[PDB]
């Protein structure tokens, strides 16, 4: 008997026939209340009664129904959802019915830190992710870059070892928004945690995407962070190719984010003990400079930092 | 000011004609921040970056004493409210009265659990982050009373219980786990001298693994690179001494790479729009790479400067983060909270001041009233108020059981 909080006629609890046995317990906030919430009067009624059931330990089934009405109230009270989960096991509750309950109010609240542990806790004791990887696609088609719902997909991926299909995932999602960041770290989390980005083929076929990316959109940065976070591995100047094939893009695909590669390349030459180093360096140096100037003076205090340290190191 | 320059309308988007959720959210964003920038021209006054104190002490001091049923969401977050708040009026230079302060002593001591740490209000299970509020609170308070407040050998005992093999902690039993627990942990186990031998032992190690292809830290291993996570990663390696565990020069990289070249704020990950609040997240993270970077010895770091841009940074605070009413806020069009007004005033702070070693050098944008006391980039709380407190818990033993 679910009678809703929005239920144009709910009661509240201390107007209810089936709870007046049981006395409410008032919050203790002290004699003088600091930082205290002017609560309304359905909040105040259901908390006052929490409280009551919770310090008599009540593992009854009103109990239950209760904490949903406060988790609705509040949803990011962790104390009512642990006895939540308490009553849970000891009234012997379907899961299956509490994982469409956590499915609605995730939609609800997919910001919330506690729905989102709750479905993980549920879906261990279920050892069921079936419904999973197409729940948390639903809610990242309100929000594709919902932070708690890729944290939960590269749980139940890596737990339940479903990785097969989410690189298609990724590619569809990264068709939709060649921007959206979280995408681009879940390509990696796929690609590392199955073949490795040491298959050179696989590396290849990564860095050319990656490149057709930056043809088509180069000011998106997460292509750059990308191309530079697989390759930056092995150190850049490992790729001899690739300063060249970025020297071609200066005219045509010029971002500061290509200007920004190119020092970045010269930096692990000049480590990595490259030909031509007085010459390098004053690239480099230069590059830093118009950056620190000119195309990226927000950062100037970091290229000059990298300008000094350059020199510092390989005058 | 450097938002106000012409120069800057350079620094607008290009969405090379390709248009997609996050390039036009960014473009809205931007051209709302842009008619703030030109406010001024419009109205033919000259700018006048004020930092509105008063109205800011009006609503902090009423904060602390009483809300309204909108905080309710926040009802799990009480010692959160009390540090916000507390913090926001010592950045603002005012005043607790002893009273005050010994209420707040008070009702900290109601959130305190049986068996250590804090809950979020009177009576709730204690959770890591309203137990990292609660102390940084009374950090600030810094009376013998406020001290007397936590149980050390149960707050230990407490750390040993969310201890994980892998280094990890949880945030509260049957909890999550995420870099803010490593954080919440160091900053009350430090502070309060409870640190044994053990209690770290692969922490930094499991902090290490939260460090990504971008340079940045995710809440947990594989986690997209994210700015209150790599504060907290960050700040709890130096806490432990352990910084050199991340790669310092990436993670360099990632941070100043969040500072958005349009609006001056900083954003929270790659391709998200700025916040106020990471203003201190991200901004703060620059002081602590600082230190670690010098530690190293490192030779051309700056001796009067951060490296992100602390006039940009301080120019979006003041004009686009404050609430006419009192109160700072994410951006423009967004509500003020406590939150925001802790960390945009916590952001505003660390870009006024600079520090390493001898060298000290302010940068404070608008009226000289604008300057805010200093604050610690580890804790989030007065330098003096942390000093204090570690000097004072270091006069106790280590809870040996
Ligand atoms: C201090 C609380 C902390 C940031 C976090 N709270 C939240 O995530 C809440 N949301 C918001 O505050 C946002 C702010 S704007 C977006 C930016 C952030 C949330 C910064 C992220 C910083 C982090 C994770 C580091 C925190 C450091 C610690 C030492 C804890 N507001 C809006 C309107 O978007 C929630 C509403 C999601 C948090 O830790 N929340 C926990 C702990 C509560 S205390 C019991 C929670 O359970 O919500
Ligand atoms: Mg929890
Ligand atoms: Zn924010």
């Amino acid at each position: 008997g679910f009678l809703s909080l929005d239920s144009p006629t709910y009661v509240l609890y201390r107007d209810r026939a089936e709870w007046a046995d049981i006395d409410p317990v008032p919050q203790n906030d002290g004699p003088s209340p600091v930082v205290q919430i002017i609560y309304s009067e359905k909040f105040r009624d259901v908390y006052d009664y929490f409280r009551a059931v919770l310090q008599r330990d009540e593992r009854s089934e009103r109990a239950f129904k209760l904490t949903r009405d406060a988790i609705e109230l509040n949803a990011a009270n962790y104390t009512v959802w642990h006895f939540r989960r308490v009553l849970l096991r000891s009234l012997q509750k379907d899961l299956q019915e509490e994982m469409n309950y956590i499915t609605a109010i995730i939609e609800e609240q997919p910001k919330n830190y506690q729905v989102w542990h709750h479905r993980r806790v549920l879906v261990e004791w279920l050892k069921d992710p079936s419904q999973e990887l197409e729940f948390i696609a639903d809610i990242l088609n309100q929000d594709a870059k919902n932070y708690h719902a890729w944290q939960h997909r590269q749980w139940v991926i890596q737990e339940f070892r479903l990785w097969d299909n989410e690189l298609q995932y990724v590619d569809q999602l990264l068709k939709e928004d060649v921007r959206n960041n979280s995408v681009w770290n879940q390509r990696h989390f796929v690609i590392s945690n199955t073949t490795g980005y040491s298959d050179r083929a696989v590396l290849e076929r990564e860095v050319q995407y990656t490149l057709e990316m930056i043809k088509l959109v180069p000011h998106n940065e997460s292509a750059w962070n990308y191309l530079k976070g697989i390759l930056q591995d092995r150190g850049l100047s490992r790729y001899p190719n690739l300063l060249n094939q970025l020297l071609d893009l200066q005219p045509s695909h010029s971002s500061p984010y290509l200007i920004a590669f190119l020092v970045d390349i010269y930096e692990d030459m000049l480590e990595n003990q490259c030909d031509n180093k007085e010459d390098i360096l004053n690239k480099a140096l230069e590059l830093c400079e118009i950056l620190a100037k000119e195309k990226d003076t927000i950062r100037k205090e970091y290229w000059r930092y990298i300008g000094r340290s350059l020199q510092s190191k390989h005058s | 000011l450097y938002s106000l320059r012409p120069e800057h309308a350079r620094e607008r988007l290009q969405d090379d004609s390709v248009e997609t959720v996050t390039s036009i959210e960014q473009a809205k964003v931007e051209e709302k921040i842009q008619e703030v920038f030109s406010s001024y021209k419009f109205n033919h006054l000259v700018p006048r970056l004020v930092l509105q104190r008063e109205k800011h002490f009006h609503y902090l001091k009423r904060g602390l004493r009483q809300l309204t049923d909108a905080y309710e969401c926040l009802d799990a977050s009480r010692p959160w409210l009390c540090y916000w708040i507390l913090h926001s009026l010592e950045l603002l230079d005012e005043p607790i009265p002893q009273i005050v302060a010994t209420d707040v002593c008070q009702f900290l001591e109601l959130c305190q659990s049986p068996d250590g740490g804090f809950g979020g209000g009177p009576g709730q299970y204690p959770h890591l982050a309203p137990t990292y509020a609660a102390v940084n609170a009374l950090c600030i308070i810094g009376t013998e009373e406020a001290y007397n407040v936590i149980n050390r050998e149960k707050l230990l005992q407490y750390l040993y219980s969310l201890k994980q093999p892998d280094g990890s902690f949880l945030m509260h039993v049957g909890g999550e786990v995420d870099v803010r627990s490593a954080y919440c942990a160091a900053s009350v186990a430090s502070l309060t001298n409870i640190i044994t031998p053990d209690l770290f032992e692969g922490t930094a190690e499991w902090i290490a693994r939260c460090q990504n292809w971008e340079g940045g830290i995710g809440g947990v291993p594989g986690m997209e690179a994210h700015g209150g996570y790599t504060f907290c990663g960050l700040a709890a390696l130096v806490i432990l001494k352990k910084e050199r565990s991340l790669n310092l020069k990436s993670l360099l990289q990632w941070v100043t790479s969040r500072q958005m070249r349009f609006e001056g704020g900083f954003q929270g990950r790659c391709n998200k729009l700025v916040d106020g609040c990471y203003s201190f997240w991200q901004a703060g993270l620059l002081p602590l790479l600082h230190r670690a970077l010098h530690a190293q010895g490192d030779p051309a770091l700056s001796m009067s400067h951060w490296m992100f841009h602390q006039q940009a940074l301080q120019e979006y605070i003041l004009m686009c983060c404050q609430c006419p009413a009192g109160g700072l806020l994410d951006k423009p069009g967004k509500s003020r909270d406590f939150y925001h007004t802790c960390y945009c005033l916590s952001g505003l702070s660390i870009a006024q001041h600079f520090g390493s070693g001898a060298m000290l050098h302010d940068v404070v944008m608008g009226v000289p009233e604008n300057v805010l006391q200093p604050t610690h980039p580890v804790y989030n709380i007065g330098p003096d108020k942390v000093i204090q407190a570690t000097t004072h818990f270091l006069q106790k033993p280590v809870p040996g059981f």
